[PDB]
Order: structure tokens, then C-alpha cells, then sequence
């Protein structure tokens, strides 16, 4: 019920809290590899 | 040497930090890179027994510096994000030869001047992110002809007009929110591809709605309030068959707010607030349905509350602009 679109007006959001990895891949892996992705449109995975 | 050039590229950094408040470049000592905080290796992208640094994440380490040129040697880097720093200054010309930059993300700094062009010359460049900067002039229309995803600018000072190239982004969200464009949204506007949100608040746009938002048939945010546009909603706004949050408030609409537009299947939250309508559909009226948020403040509504008095709205009501 969150669009990306309008927490970019706030400024402190960013789409993921996990230093390091990508904001097309948010989610917990055994590794931490900031070249992997999986997301294709960053409004679907943001929600 | 690869992990010395990046060792060199980190310490001429970390000379430029003035202020680091939570000590965060504090274990960025010796050539062990790939340990400094913030600073994240990975495989070679093209041979799995090499170590490179490829990510940075300084976000929220409110650190006041600059990017100096020596960055440039960061050339595995793919993921950049800086978000709530205080980085001053401009991008550095040298970040072209980056050539593996995916997502940059510097919103929330103290960037000025003109737009970091050098984003243009990344060919994997998926995620723009410059919001809350100081970035000013002219937007260089070829933005949108890279394949992003993602293209935040809202809140900075940029000016001038939309360019007529965005009906060439792929980008699934663009916001422009915040700023000082000005001019009219182009017609090319209804070949976006992929567009889920698109936000304007904000700015100086003015003209009529360009009857091709209706193609945009993917798009579930449409803001386009505190902006100066005319005329009427274009009926074409029917098409909007996925359409969640549409906000048309404090602009200069004027005429009906039909059924066309309010009975939308997906439409929960149809603002439509300061503007100039003198007519509404009976499904528009807020407080008439517990699905769908509606709201009419300030517009030339008889029977209905905190409308234009009649004195100010006859004038305009009565002189409808003809959108050509």
C-alpha cells in the first residue's frame, strides 16, 4: 500500500536497509554480492 | 595492482571527509579494502577467482565531504549508494570510467549545479537516484533514452520544460516532483513503456492534460498537483485501467468530473481538490462510498462544502479554455 514513487518525497527512504545490497534484491541470501539482482521493475519488488 | 587502486581511491576519499559523525571510515586503514565499512567486494563478474570491490554503501552516514577524481579508480563498482550524506560539490567527470554502474543513488546530499551528466555515459545504468540536491538548469532530454528503470529527480532546482523525448523511457517510476519545470507534459507522453508512477507535484506546468495520459494504461500514480494546468480532464482518462492514487489538486482545472474517471476499477484515492469544476458525477462525491477516497475542496460545486464562493469562480468558470 506503499508506492515508491511518493516515499521518494521523503528524503531519508531508501528501498532496502541491507548495506550493501541491491535495492533489486532485498532480501536475506547466505552472501552478500551487490552484482546480484532479480527484480526487473523496482516499483513491483518495492511494492 | 587492483585492490591497491582501490585501496588509493578509498583514502583519497576518506582525506576529502571532513565530518563523519558515526565514525564510519573509522577501520578504513590498510590494504584489506574489502573490511573497510561500507565498502563491499564480490567475484569478478568475469572470473569468480578474482576479488574486486563492487558495491559502496554509505547510506544515512551523514558524512560531509566531496567525491574527489581518484574515485575513478573504483572500476568494478556497480552499486553506489550514498543516500543522507552530506557530499558537496559536483559528481566527478572521472565516474565514466565506472563502466559497470547499475544503481546510483546520491539523493539526500549537497550536489549543486548542473545535472551530473556523466550518468549518461553508464551503460548499464538502471537506477538514477539524484533527489534532494541542489542540481539546477535544463534537464538534457537524452535521460530518458538510456534503458532506467528508476529516474528520481524531484526536489532540486531544475527548470525549463519536460523534454520531448520521455515517451522514450522504459522507467517504471519517474518522479519530477519539487522542482521548477515548467511549460506543458508532451503528447509523447503516452508511449511510455513499463511507467507504474509518475509524479509531478509541485512545479510549473501549465496547458491542458494532453489527451494521451489515457495509453498509460499501466500507471497505478498519476500526480500531477500543485502545478498550473487548464482546461478540462481529458475523457481519454478512462483508459487508466490500473490507475490506484490520481491526484489533480491545486491547478486550474475546469468542467465535470465524470463517472468516466471515478467509477475506474483500481481508482481508491481521486483527489481533485482547488480547482475550478462546476460539475461532478454523483459517484465523485466524497463521503459516498467506503472504497474509493474522493475529495472536492475548493473547487465551484454547488451542494457541496468549502467551495469558491460564486463571486470568484463565474469569472473563470465562465471563460473555459479551448485546449488548441
Amino acid at each position: 500500500r506503499r508506492y515508491i514513487g511518493y516515499d521518494a518525497l521523503k528524503k531519508n527512504n531508501v528501498p532496502c536497509s541491507r548495506r550493501g545490497r541491491s535495492y533489486y534484491d532485498c532480501k536475506k541470501r547466505r552472501r552478500n554480492n551487490p552484482y546480484r539482482r532479480g527484480c526487473s521493475a523496482i516499483t513491483h519488488c518495492y511494492r | 595492482n587492483r585492490l591497491k587502486r582501490a585501496y588509493i581511491a578509498l583514502q583519497a576519499w576518506k582525506k576529502a571527509f571532513y565530518s563523519d559523525p558515526f565514525n564510519t571510515a573509522a577501520n578504513w586503514v590498510g590494504p584489506d579494502v574489502c573490511s573497510y565499512k561500507g565498502v563491499f567486494c564480490a567475484p569478478a563478474l568475469d572470473d569468480p577467482s578474482v576479488l574486486v570491490v563492487a558495491g559502496i554503501d554509505l547510506n544515512h552516514a551523514d558524512i560531509f565531504g566531496y567525491l574527489p577524481p581518484e574515485l575513478g579508480l573504483l572500476t568494478d563498482v556497480a552499486l553506489f549508494h550514498v543516500n543522507s550524506n552530506r557530499f558537496c560539490g559536483v559528481i566527478p567527470k572521472s565516474l565514466s570510467k565506472l563502466t559497470l554502474m547499475y544503481e546510483f543513488d546520491v539523493s539526500n546530499n549537497r550536489f549543486v549545479g548542473p545535472f551530473p551528466t556523466v550518468a549518461l555515459s553508464w551503460p548499464s545504468l538502471k537506477f538514477l537516484d539524484i533527489r534532494y540536491n541542489d542540481f539546477e538548469g535544463k534537464l538534457p532530454p537524452e535521460i530518458f533514452d538510456k534503458d532506467l528503470d528508476a529516474i528520481f529527480l524531484n526536489n532540486n532546482r531544475f527548470e525549463s520544460t519536460i523534454p520531448e523525448t520521455i515517451g522514450k523511457s522504459t522507467a517504471s517510476v519517474v518522479t519530477f516532483a519539487h522542482n521548477k519545470f515548467s511549460g506543458c507534459i508532451p503528447k509523447t507522453i503516452g508511449q511510455m513503456k513499463n511507467l507504474n508512477e509518475i509524479v509531478f507535484i509541485g512545479n510549473n506546468l501549465s496547458g491542458c492534460l494532453p489527451n494521451e495520459i489515457g495509453s498509460l494504461n499501466n500507471v497505478t500514480v498519476f500526480d500531477a498537483s500543485s502545478n498550473g494546468f487548464v482546461g478540462s480532464l481529458p475523457s481519454t482518462l478512462s483508459g487508466l485501467a490500473n490507475v490506484e492514487q490520481m491526484d489533480f489538486s491545486y491547478n486550474k482545472f475546469t468542467g465535470f468530473v465524470t463517472d468516466n474517471i471515478c467509477k475506474l476499477p483500481k481508482l481508491s484515492n481521486f483527489t481533485f481538490s482547488y480547482n475550478f469544476f462546476n460539475g461532478e458525477a454523483q459517484s465523485c462525491v466524497p463521503g459516498s462510498s467506503q472504497e474509493k477516497q474522493f475529495d472536492d475542496t475548493s473547487n465551484c460545486l454547488q451542494n457541496r462544502p468549502n467551495q469558491k464562493s460564486a463571486k470568484e469562480c463565474l469569472p473563470v468558470v465562465s471563460r473555459p479554455v479551448d485546449c488548441s
